[PDB]
C-alpha cells in the first residue's frame, strides 16, 4: 500500500525471470511417435540426455 | 592462563549478542554512526538537514540564463540527460555557478545550495589507480642506459621549470614507450615517477572505454584536463591498444569506439594551445597501429624504444637483481644473462626468479651452482621460443 | 604403510622406503625399540649403526618431497622407539647418534600444536636430550639449512625446538648457547626471538655480530630479528609481573647497549629508572666498537632521540650523567661538549617557526574575564613553540593588566611559549621578575625554569639560577621557584635538586593555598629516575589533612605528591616510610596503604587485581577520595609497555574513567575531565577517534573545563588531516554563548585546537616506539582534579612543554640540519616483524625532506641501496632519524 | 485516581536498580587473573504504576441491584 | 608462542566488555553519552522510516557530501545527515538512502550481484589428491611454484624477487 | 515507457472477442530482433514488446 510500502497480503504465486522464459519459448507438442521413422534416433538420444537427469542415482 | 584461554572462544559469541548495541555506537549495520567525526560535524550538519540541500541531485549547468518570476535561475541538464530550470538558494551568489561548470540542484525543490566539484565523473578509471607504485628498484637493473634517457625528458621540467626558461629551451612533451609485452615500459616509468616525486596517476585505457561510443570519450577529456590544471603532474598511460588501436572501418565491423577515445587522447596532449609543462607518457603495445598526429614532435619529441633491453641492460638486470638476492658469488651473473636468447626484460628476470626459488626451497643463506644451471638451461630452450617477442617483433 | 624398503635389498624397494615409517618398518623401528631392549647392547651395536645411516638418509628423502602426508606420520612413529631405551643407556657414542634425527622428529609436533600443555612437555624432553647428545643439534640444523630441497612447513618447525632449550628443565647452562640459531634467525623471524629473550642467549649475539652485520646490510633483514627479541622482552611485564621482568630487562639492556643497534638499548634503560644505567648506555657504544663511525656518536644521538617529556635532552637524568663519560668518549672535547649542551639543540627549533607562520589572531583585549582568558590563549594558538614572539614581547597588554591570581597565571604560561630559547626569552622573564607585586615575580619563576634549561649540561646550569630564587621568605615566590625547579629537571637524580626540596614546605602552615604544588614538584623529580626520597613531602601530608580537608584544592595536592614521590621504585620508599610512623594519626594508616600500591605499580597483572580491593567506591571521610582517581588512570603503565600493548590501552583508558563514575557519583564529572590528558599521556596507537567523540559531548556535561582538557590531545597530528577536526571543535565552542564565564573555557578550547599548519605535535612517545615516561604531563595532570578550577589553578595547567624537536633527519656523522636529505619509500611492504616498524632497505628512490609528524611516517625509511647501508636509527620521522651506519666514517648518502 | 501521585512513585523505585547495578559492575572479574566475565552482571530497571481493580461480585445480571 | 595468545586475547576482552559497559552505564550517570546517544539512534531510525531507496556509493567527496547514484533513476550529491559518518561507507558496499530527501541514513545492506557469483566457485571433487597415479614429478613442480610462497610468503618477498607465481 | 507492451494486449484482444479476425503486422522487424542490448531504457522497451508478443501468440 503506497507512500509507506507496508505489506497487505501475500500472493501465493512465485515469480522468477526463469518461469516467464519457459512459457514464452514454448515447449513443442509433437510426440516422439509423430516424429517416428526416427525410431532408431529416439533410443540413441534417450540414454545420454534423459537417463542421468531422471535418475542421477544409478 | 586457563581462565584467559576460555575467553578466546567466548569473545566471538559475546560480540555477536552485543551486536545491536555495538552497531549503534561504533558503526556499521543498525544505526550507522561513527561517533568520532559525525559528532564533531553535527553542528554544521543541522544547517543542511533543515534546508532542501538534501536532495542535491547530480547535474552540470548548461547556461546560467536568469529570468523573471523568481529572478536567480540557471538552466541545468542532469547527468541522466534532461534539463530543469532551477532557482538559487541563498547561501551563494549567482557568481559561484558558471556556464559549463558542475552544479547541485535539489529534486524536491530544484535550487543551488553549493556547486558540485567539476570534472570528476570517472570512478572506473580511479579503480586501477595506485599513486607511486614500484615492485622494488633492484629488479629494474637499477640505472640502465634506458632509465637515464627517460629522465632528461621526464624528470627535469617537473622538478624545475626554472632551469628551462633560463636556458630558453622549449619544454618537451611526449615520450612514446614501445616494445612487445615484458620489455618493461611500465617498470621504467614507475621508477622515474618516484624519483621526480611529482603526483602520479597511472591508468589503464580499458576502463576509459565503457558503455557505448562517446561515454568513454567524455572520461578521457575530463581526466586529462584535470591533470593539466594540476601543477607538476606526471601521467603514465599504461598499455594502450584499448585507446590506441588502428584506424579503419571496413563496414563489417569497425574500430570506431576505440578510435573516438584514441583521437580524444591525442588531441589533448599538447592541445591547439602552445603546451603546458605537465608531462604525458604513452605506453603502446604495437608501433604498427599509430597514426601521424600522435607522432608529430611537440606531442612526441623523441621516440624511445624500450624493446628487448640493450646489450648493457641484459647484464645490469641480472646483477642488480642478484645483488638484492641471497645468492652464490662464484657464478658470473652476466654469463647467465648472456646465455638468455634475444632477451625481453621479463625473460632475464625469469632466470633470477627461478634460480632463487631453488635456493629458497633448500632454505640456504645463499644459493648454489646447481640452482643456476637447471634454471638457465631451462630458460634458453623453452621460454625464449614462448616469449612475446618472436611473434610480435616480425609484425612490428 | 608398504612394509620394507630399507630393510629389503632388491632395487624395487626404494619407492616403499619413504612411505614405510608411517605404518611400520621391519627392523628399522625395532632397531631403537625392540631389538635394543631384548638383545644386549654390544651384540646389537653393529646392526644399529648401519640402520642409523639409513634413517638419516630417509629424512633427507622426505625433505626432497613437498608432501606433508609423507612427512608428518613418518617421523612421528620413529620417535617413540628412541624414547624407550636408546636415550642415554646403550653406550657413550650410540646415544649421541640416535639423538641427532630425534630432534628432527620432535619439531613438527612442538610447532604444529600451539597449546600451553604441549609447550611445557616438549621442553622437558628437549633439555634432557640436549645435554647427553652434547652439541649434535648444532650440526643438524646447519645441514638442514644447506640441504638440497626442503619443505616450507619445515621452515617454521626448526626454530621451535630452540624453545625446549631456553626453559632449562634439565639444563642449567649446558648447551644453553645456540642450537645453531644464527642461520635460523636469518631465514625466518618469528618464534626464535621469544626463545632468545627468556634464555639470556642474547649475550652470544654480540660475539656473533661481526658475522651478522653483512646480512643486515643489503642481503636480508637480520636487523628485524633482534628488534623482535626486544619486543618480546618488554612484553614480558604483561605476560608475567614487573618484579619478575625487572631482573630480565637489566641483563637484556647490557647486551643491547653493547650491540650496534642503539634504540633498543635506550628503551630498556628508560623503563628501569636508574642513574647507573644511563651513563653506561652513553659510554658502551664508544668502547665496544673502537672504529669512529656512528659508534662514538650513538651515545649522544640516542639521548637526542629519547623523547619522553620536557625540553632538550628530555629525561635529563642522562644529561648530567653523560658528563664525566664525556671526557672519556673523546670525539673531540670541544665539539662533543657543544653538541651535548642544550645551546646546539635550541638553534634548530628557530628555523621551524618560519615554516609554521602566525596563527595568532586571539584576544589580548583588556578588562574583565577576557584579560584572564587572553593569557592562556596566546600560547594555545602556537602550542609548544611557533611564531608567537610578537605578542610575548608585548608586556603591556596581557601580563601587567591582570589582578590577583591572574597575574601569576599570566606570567606562568609565558615560559611555555618562549620554550627552546638559549637566551632572549630569559631576558624577558628577568625583566618581569624585578617588576610589580609578588604574583608577578613568582609566576615569572616557573617561566624562568623553562627558558634557562637552554644553557646547561654542567656549565652554567638551570639549577644555578633557581638555587638563589628558592630561598625567598614569601610563600608565593618560593612555591613558584620549586615548581620552576621541578619543571627543569623533570625526573632526574642529582644531589642539588634533592637538597633544595629537603627543607622547603617544612610546615603545613602557609599563607597561600597553592603551597601543595611544592609536594607535586618533588613527586615529579622522583619518577623518571631514582626516587628523591624527600622527608618534607612525606611527613607533612598527614598533618595537612588533619588541620583541613575543607579546601578541595589544598587537601588533594599533598597526598597526590606522596603517591608520585613513591613511584619509580619499590625499594627506596621503605627508608622514608620508616620515618613517618613516628608520627601516628588515623591519616597515617592510609599513607601506609599507598606504599603497597606504589611498589606493586606498573605490573601488568598485579595492579589490575588490586582494583577490586580499591579505594574508589568508598569514602572514609574524603581521605580516600583524593588518590582514588590516580589509581584508576594507570597512566604511567600504559605509556611504559610496548607498541603491541597500545592497541589494548585504547580500551583501558576509557575503562578507568568508567570505573570512577560507577564507584563515585561526584567523582564522575572529574573522571571525564581527566580523560583529555589521559590520552595525551597514553599516546595510543590510533589517536584520531577518541578525543573527537568526547569533544562534542563535553559541551553538555557540567564543567565546560572538560572540553579545555580535551583540546590538548585533540589537535593530534597538526593540520593536514586534522583540518576538519580542529575547525569543527572550534565552531562548537564559539557557536554556544550563554555567559562570559562559559565563553572563556570554550574560547580556551577553540584556540588550542586551532593551530596553524606544520606545527609540533602532541607527544610523549619516543617516535620509534610509543614507549616513554611522563613527568611533565604531570604539571597540568595534577591541577585537572581540583573542584571548579580557579584562576590560580588555570595558570599551572596551561603549560605544554613536551613536544617534538624539528630534526627528524641525519645527525649522522655530524650534520644536525633541517636541510633536506633523501629518503626511500617501499611501495611493497613485507615487514610487520620489526617492533619499530621500518620496511626493507632494498629501496625505491624518492625526493628529499622529512619534517614533523605524530602518527604515520612508518613506510618512510632512508635509502640504503644508493651505496648500500643499514639503519642504526630505525626511521619513521616522528622522532626517528634518517641515519645509517656503514663502514665509512662519512655518510655515503649526500644531502639532497 | 488521578495520575499526579503515580508519577512520583515510579521514579522512587528506579533508584534501587541503579545503585545495586553500580557497585556490582565496577568489580573487575575480567581484568583480575580469574575470568568469569563482567557481561553477566547486566541488570535492568523497574517502575511502579497503579490502577483501580475491576472484580465483578454479587452479579445475577450485569447491574441488577446486587442482591446480598 | 602461548604467551602471545594471551596478548591478542587482551585487546578483545576489553572491546566486548567496554561497549557493553559504556552504553548502559553512561546514559544512566551524569550527561556524557546521555542525550547525545539517544539522539543518534532515534534520528537515524525516524529519517530512515518507510521506505528507503537503495543506492550505490560511487564516490565520497571531502566536504561532507558524497556522490551516491540511487536505484530510482536519479543520481544524488547528498548531504550528510547529523550523526552518520561519511567515512564508514565503503566503495565496495552499496549504501541505503532515505527516499523522501536524499541523505545517507546508513548501511544496513552491502547488496549482492550475480556478477560476484561467477568468480566464486566451490569445489568438492570426486577425484582429488591420491586419485592420480603416475606423472609424479609434474605435481612437485606445481607445488614449488604455487604452494610454498602462498603458505609462507615471508622469505619469498623478503629475498628480493616478487614471489614466483 | 511501460505503455509499449500494454498496447499489444488490447489490440490483440480485440481479435479474440470478435473471432475469427486477422491481426496482420506489415513488417515484423524493429521489434523481432534476436539481439537486444538491454542496458539503456530504449533497448529494454523493444525487448518488452517481443516478450508480450510471444505470450500473446499462444493466447489467440
Amino acid at each position: 500500500r503506497n507512500d509507506s510500502y507496508t505489506l497487505h497480503k501475500i500472493l501465493p504465486n512465485k515469480v522468477d525471470p526463469l518461469v516467464s522464459l519457459m512459457m514464452v519459448e514454448k515447449v513443442p507438442d509433437s510426440t516422439y511417435e509423430m516424429i517416428g521413422g526416427l525410431d532408431k534416433q529416439i533410443k540413441e538420444i534417450k540414454e545420454v540426455i534423459e537417463l542421468p537427469v531422471k535418475h542421477p542415482e544409478l | 592462563q586457563s581462565t584467559y584461554s576460555r575467553q578466546i572462544k567466548q569473545v566471538e559469541d559475546d560480540i555477536q549478542q552485543l551486536l545491536k548495541k555495538i552497531n549503534e555506537l561504533t558503526g556499521i549495520k543498525e544505526s550507522d554512526t561513527g561517533l568520532a567525526p559525525p559528532a564533531l560535524w553535527d553542528l554544521a550538519a543541522d544547517k543542511q538537514t533543515l534546508q532542501s540541500e538534501q536532495p542535491l541531485q547530480v547535474a552540470r549547468c548548461t547556461k546560467i540564463i536568469n529570468a523573471d518570476s523568481e529572478d536567480p535561475k540557471y538552466i541545468i541538464n542532469v547527468k541522466q540527460f534532461a534539463k530543469f530550470v532551477v532557482d538559487l538558494s541563498d547561501q551563494v551568489a549567482p557568481t559561484d555557478i558558471e556556464e559549463g561548470m558542475r552544479v547541485g540542484v535539489d529534486r524536491n525543490k530544484y535550487q543551488i545550495h553549493i556547486p558540485l566539484p567539476p570534472k570528476i565523473d570517472p570512478t572506473v578509471t580511479m579503480m586501477q589507480v595506485e599513486e607511486k607504485p614500484d615492485v622494488t628498484y633492484s629488479d629494474v637493473g637499477g640505472c640502465k642506459e634506458q632509465i637515464e634517457k627517460l629522465r632528461e625528458v621526464v624528470e627535469t621540467p617537473l622538478l624545475h621549470p626554472e632551469r628551462f626558461v633560463n636556458l630558453g629551451i622549449e619544454p618537451p612533451k611526449g615520450v612514446l614507450l614501445f616494445g612487445p609485452p615484458g620489455t618493461g615500459k611500465t617498470l621504467c616509468a614507475r621508477a622515474v615517477a618516484n624519483r621526480t616525486d611529482a603526483c602520479f596517476i597511472p591508468v589503464i585505457g580499458s576502463e576509459l572505454v565503457q558503455k557505448y561510443v562517446g561515454e568513454g570519450a567524455r572520461m578521457v577529456r575530463e581526466l586529462f584536463e584535470m591533470a593539466r590544471t594540476k601543477k607538476a603532474c606526471l601521467i603514465f598511460f599504461d598499455e594502450i591498444d584499448a585507446i590506441g588501436g588502428a584506424r579503419f572501418d571496413d563496414g563489417a565491423g569497425g574500430d570506431n569506439e576505440v578510435q573516438r577515445t584514441m583521437l580524444e587522447l591525442i588531441n589533448q596532449l599538447d592541445g591547439f594551445d602552445p603546451r603546458g609543462n605537465i608531462k604525458v607518457l604513452m605506453a603502446t603495445n604495437r608501433p604498427d597501429t599509430l597514426d601521424p598526429a600522435l607522432m608529430r614532435p611537440g606531442r612526441l619529441d623523441r621516440k624511445i624504444e624500450f624493446s628487448l633491453p640493450d646489450l648493457e641492460g641484459r647484464t645490469h638486470i641480472f646483477k642488480i637483481h642478484a645483488r638484492s638476492m641471497s645468492v652464490e658469488r662464484d657464478i658470473r651473473f652476466e654469463l647467465l644473462a648472456r646465455l638468455c636468447p634475444n632477451s625481453t626484460g621479463a625473460e632475464i628476470r625469469s632466470v633470477c626468479t627461478e634460480a632463487g626459488m631453488f635456493a629458497i626451497r633448500a632454505r640456504r643463506k645463499i644459493a648454489t651452482e646447481k640452482d643456476f644451471l637447471e634454471a638457465v638451461n631451462k630458460v634458453i630452450k623453452s621460454y625464449a621460443k614462448f616469449s612475446a617477442t618472436p611473434r610480435y617483433m616480425t609484425y612490428n | 604403510m608398504e612394509e620394507g624398503g630399507r630393510d629389503k635389498t632388491p632395487v624395487q624397494s626404494q619407492q616403499p622406503s619413504a612411505t614405510a615409517p608411517s605404518g611400520a618398518d621391519e627392523k628399522s623401528s625395532g632397531k631403537e625399540r625392540r631389538d635394543a631392549g631384548e638383545k644386549d647392547k654390544e651384540q646389537e651395536l653393529s646392526e644399529e649403526d648401519k640402520q642409523l645411516q639409513d634413517e638419516l638418509e630417509m629424512l633427507v628423502e622426505r625433505l626432497g618431497e613437498k608432501d606433508t602426508s609423507l612427512y608428518r606420520p613418518a617421523l612421528e612413529e620413529l620417535r617413540r622407539q628412541i624414547r624407550s631405551s636408546t636415550t642415554s643407556m646403550t653406550s657413550v657414542p650410540k646415544p649421541l647418534k640416535f639423538l641427532r634425527p630425534h630432534y628432527g622428529k620432535l619439531k613438527e609436533i612442538y610447532e604444529n600444536m600451539a597449546p600451553g600443555e604441549n609447550k611445557c612437555f616438549a621442553a622437558d624432553i628437549i633439555s634432557v636430550l640436549a645435554m647427553t647428545m652434547s652439541g649434535e643439534r648444532e650440526c643438524l640444523k646447519y645441514r638442514l639449512v644447506g640441504s638440497q630441497e626442503e619443505l616450507a612447513s619445515w621452515g617454521h618447525e626448526y626454530v621451535r625446538h630452540l624453545a625446549g632449550e631456553v626453559a632449562k628443565e634439565w639444563q642449567e647452562l649446558d648447551d644453553a648457547e645456540k642450537a645453531q640459531r644464527e642461520p635460523l634467525l636469518t631465514l625466518v623471524k618469528e618464534i626464535v626471538p621469544y626463545n632468545m629473550a627468556h634464555n639470556a642467549e642474547h649475550e652470544a649475539c654480540d660475539l656473533l655480530m661481526e658475522i651478522e652485520q653483512v646480512d643486515m646490510l643489503e642481503k636480508d633483514i637480520d636487523e628485524n630479528a633482534y628488534s623482535k627479541v626486544c619486543l618480546y622482552l618488554t612484553s614480558c611485564v604483561n605476560y608475567v609481573p614487573e618484579p619478575e621482568n625487572s631482573a630480565l630487562l637489566r641483563c637484556a639492556l647490557g647486551v643491547f647497549r653493547k650491540f650496534s643497534r642503539f634504540p633498543e638499548a635506550l628503551r630498556l634503560a628508560l623503563m628501569l629508572n636508574d642513574m647507573e644505567l644511563v651513563e653506561d648506555i652513553f659510554t658502551s657504544c664508544k668502547d665496544v666498537v673502537v672504529q669512529k663511525q656512528m659508534a662514538f656518536m650513538l651515545g649522544r644521538h640516542g639521548v637526542f632521540l629519547e623523547l619522553s617529556e620536557d625540553v632538550e635532552e628530555y629525561e635529563d637524568l642522562t644529561e648530567i650523567m653523560s658528563n664525566v663519560q664525556l671526557n672519556s668518549n673523546f670525539l673531540a672535547l670541544a665539539r662533543e661538549l657543544d653538541i651535548m649542551e642544550p645551546k646546539v639543540p635550541d638553534d634548530i627549533y628557530k628555523t621551524h617557526l618560519e615554516n609554521n607562520r602566525f596563527g595568532g589572531s586571539g584576544s589580548q583585549v583588556d578588562s574583565a574575564r577576557m584579560n584572564l582568558a587572553s593569557s592562556f590563549v596566546n600560547g594555545f594558538v602556537n602550542a609548544a613553540f611557533g611564531q608567537d614572539k610578537l605578542l610575548t614581547d608585548d608586556g603591556n597588554k596581557w601580563l601587567y593588566k591582570n589582578k590577583d591570581h591572574g597575574m601569576l597565571s599570566a606570567a606562568a604560561s609565558l615560559g611555555m611559549i618562549l620554550l627552546w630559547d638559549v637566551d632572549g626569552g630569559l631576558t624577558q622573564i628577568d625583566k618581569y621578575l624585578y617588576s610589580s607585586e609578588d604574583y608577578i615575580k613568582s609566576g615569572a619563576l616557573l617561566a624562568c625554569g623553562i627558558v634557562n634549561s637552554g644553557v646547561r649540561n654542567e656549565c652554567d646550569p638551570a639549577l644555578a639560577l633557581l638555587s638563589d630564587y628558592v630561598l625567598h621568605n614569601s610563600n608565593t615566590m618560593r612555591l613558584g621557584s620549586i615548581f620552576g625547579l621541578g619543571l627543569a629537571y623533570a625526573g632526574s637524580n642529582r644531589e642539588d635538586v634533592l637538597t633544595l626540596l629537603l627543607p622547603v614546605m617544612g610546615d603545613s602552615k602557609s599563607s597561600m593555598e597553592v603551597a601543595g604544588v611544592t609536594a607535586l614538584a618533588c613527586g615529579m623529580i622522583a619518577v623518571g629516575s631514582c626516587n628523591g626520597d624527600v622527608t618534607s613531602t612525606i611527613l607533612q601530608t598527614i598533618m595537612e589533612k588533619s588541620e583541613t580537608e575543607l579546601k578541595d584544592t589544598y587537601a588533594r595536592w599533598l597526598p597526590l605528591g606522596l603517591g608520585l614521590n613513591h613511584l619509580g621504585k619499590g625499594e627506596a620508599i621503605e627508608a622514608i616510610l620508616a620515618a613517618l610512623e613516628v608520627v601516628s594519626e588515623p591519616f597515617r594508616s592510609f599513607a601506609n596503604t599507598l606504599v603497597d600500591v606504589c611498589a606493586y605499580a606498573g605490573s601488568g597483572n598485579v595492579l589490575k587485581v588490586q582494583q577490586l580491593l580499591h579505594i574508589c567506591s568508598e569514602h572514609f571521610d574524603s581521605k580516600e577520595k583524593e588518590e582514588d582517581k590516580d589509581k584508576k588512570e594507570k597512566k604511567d603503565k600504559d605509556k611504559k609497555e610496548a607498541p603491541a600493548d597500545m592497541g589494548a590501552h585504547q580500551g583501558v583508558a576509557v575503562l578507568g574513567i568508567a570505573l570512577i563514575a560507577m564507584g563515585e557519583e561526584i567523582g564522575a564529572e572529574m573522571a571525564l575531565r581527566t580523560f583529555g590528558h589521559l590520552l595525551r599521556y597514553g599516546e595510543p596507537t590510533l589517536r584520531r577517534a577518541v578525543p573527537l567523540a568526547l569533544a562534542l559531548i563535553s559541551v553538555s556535561n557540567p564543567r565546560l573545563n572538560i572540553l579545555d582538557t580535551l583540546s590538548k590531545f585533540s589537535h593530534d597530528a597538526d593540520p593536514e588531516v586534522s583540518y576538519n577536526s580542529i575547525f569543527a571543535m572550534g565552531m562548537v565552542g564559539s557557536g554556544t554563548n550563554n555567559a562570559r564565564l562559559a565563553a572563556m573555557l570554550r574560547q580556551l578550547a577553540q584556540y588550542h585546537a586551532k593551530d596553524p599548519n606544520n606545527l609540533f605535535m602532541v607527544r610523549l612517545a619516543q617516535g620509534l616506539t610509543h614507549l616513554g615516561k611522563g613527568t611533565l604531563t604531570l604539571c597540568p595532570y595534577h591541577s585537572d582534579r581540583q573542584l571548579m578550577s580557579q584562576v590560580a589553578v588555570a595558570g599551572l595547567l596551561t603549560v605544554l612543554v613536551s613536544f617534538l624537536d624539528v630534526r627528524n633527519i641525519i645527525l649522522g656523522k655530524s650534520h644536525y640540519v633541517l636541510y633536506g636529505l633523501v629518503a626511500a619509500m617501499q611501495p611493497r611492504m613485507l615487514v610487520t616483524f620489526d617492533e619499530e616498524l621500518r620496511p626493507l632497505p632494498v629501496s625505491v628512490r624518492v625526493g628529499q625532506a622529512v619534517d614533523v609528524v605524530g602518527q604515520a611516517g612508518k613506510p618512510k625509511t632512508i635509502t640504503g641501496f644508493q651505496t648500500h647501508t643499514t639503519p642504526v636509527l630505525l626511521a619513521h620521522g616522528e622522532r626517528a632519524e634518517l641515519a645509517t651506519e656503514e663502514f665509512l666514517p662519512v655518510t655515503p648518502i649526500l644531502e639532497g | 485516581e488521578v495520575p499526579k501521585e503515580k508519577e512520583k512513585e515510579k521514579v522512587s523505585t528506579a533508584v534501587l536498580s541503579i545503585t545495586a547495578k553500580a557497585k556490582k559492575k565496577e568489580k573487575e572479574k575480567e581484568k583480575k587473573e580469574e575470568e568469569k566475565m563482567e557481561v553477566d552482571e547486566a541488570e535492568k530497571k523497574e517502575e511502579k504504576e497503579k490502577k483501580k481493580e475491576p472484580e465483578p461480585n454479587f452479579q445475577l445480571l450485569d447491574n441488577p441491584a446486587r442482591v446480598m | 608462542t602461548q604467551c602471545r595468545l594471551k596478548l591478542l586475547k587482551l585487546e578483545r576482552i576489553k572491546d566486548y566488555l567496554l561497549m557493553e559497559e559504556e552504553f548502559i552505564r553512561n546514559q544512566e550517570q551524569m550527561k556524557p553519552l546521555e542525550e547525545k546517544q539517544e539522539e543518534e539512534r532515534s534520528k537515524v531510525d525516524d529519517l530512515r522510516g518507510t521506505p528507503m531507496s537503495v543506492g550505490t556509493l560511487e564516490e565520497i567527496i571531502d566536504d561532507n557530501h558524497a556522490i551516491v547514484s540511487t536505484s530510482v533513476g536519479s543520481e544524488h550529491y547528498v548531504s550528510i545527515l547529523s550523526f552518520v559518518d561519511k567515512d564508514l561507507l565503503e566503495p565496495g558496499c552499496s549504501v541505503l538512502l532515505n527516499h523522501k530527501v536524499h541523505a545517507v541514513i546508513g548501511v544496513l545492506m552491502d547488496d549482492t550481484d550475480p556478477l560476484v557469483t561467477v568468480m566464486k566457485v566451490e569445489k568438492a571433487p570426486q577425484e582429488t589428491y591420491a586419485d592420480i597415479g603416475g606423472l609424479d614429478n609434474q605435481i612437485q613442480e606445481i607445488k614449488e611454484s604455487v604452494e610454498l610462497p602462498l603458505t609462507h610468503p615471508e622469505y619469498y618477498e623478503e629475498m628480493g624477487i616478487k614471489p614466483p607465481k | 515507457l511501460g505503455e509499449g507492451p500494454r498496447m499489444v494486449r488490447d489490440v490483440f484482444r480485440l481479435a479474440k472477442e470478435n473471432a475469427p479476425a486477422i491481426i496482420f503486422i506489415d513488417e515484423i522487424d524493429a521489434i523481432a530482433t534476436k539481439r537486444f542490448d538491454a542496458q539503456t531504457g530504449a533497448d529494454r522497451e523493444v525487448q518488452r514488446i517481443l516478450l508480450e508478443l510471444l505470450n500473446q501468440m499462444d493466447g489467440f
